[PDB]
């Protein structure tokens, strides 16, 4: 049936534009951060705890577990 | 009771304008001009 009418609604162009820009920018730095975290976890992730060797005093950053924290 | 003649006339003109305006709200066959572009 050919009875299509005009739906008067406010301009939603600017809302979609802002949402697209914010998503793009968050994603722009966000995706690389996630990929790098995944690669670090898989390949170099988690240093296991061990007793300190006699006569050896460790560095201040060797008392932490996660490589990014170190 | 009933409309005064001026009331009748104003109602007639207003209702004809309103019907014309409402009829102008309909969409032509090409009215939603969509711009195409892509990237069990
Ligand atoms: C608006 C939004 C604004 C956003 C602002 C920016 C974000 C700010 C916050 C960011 C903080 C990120 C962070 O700190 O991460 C913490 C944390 C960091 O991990 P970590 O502490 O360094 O490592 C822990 C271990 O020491 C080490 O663990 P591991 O080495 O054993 O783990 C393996 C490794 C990898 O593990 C695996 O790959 C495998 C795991 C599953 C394997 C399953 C099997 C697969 C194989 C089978 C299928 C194929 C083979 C078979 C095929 C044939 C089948 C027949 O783990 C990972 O890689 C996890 C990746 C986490 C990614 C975090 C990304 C953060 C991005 C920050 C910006 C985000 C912006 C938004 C965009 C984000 C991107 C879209 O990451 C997580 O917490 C991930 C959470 C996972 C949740 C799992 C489900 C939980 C559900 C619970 C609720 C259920 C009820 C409801």
């Amino acid at each position: 049936h050919g009875k299509r009418l005009f739906i008067i609604k406010p301009s939603g162009f600017y809302d979609r534009r802002f949402l697209k820009l914010m998503r793009f920018y968050i994603l722009l730095t966000g995706i690389p951060v996630a990929i790098g975290i995944t690669l670090v976890n898989v390949f170099i992730g988690e240093a296991e705890l061990a007793d300190i060797p006699e006569g050896y005093v460790p560095e201040h950053w060797e008392y932490f577990k996660h490589p990014i924290s170190r | 009771s009933g409309y005064t003649p001026d009331e009748k006339l104003r109602l007639q003109q207003l209702r004809e304008l309103r019907r014309r305006w409402l009829k102008d709200q309909e969409l032509s066959p090409r009215e939603p001009v969509l711009p195409p572009r892509r990237v069990t």
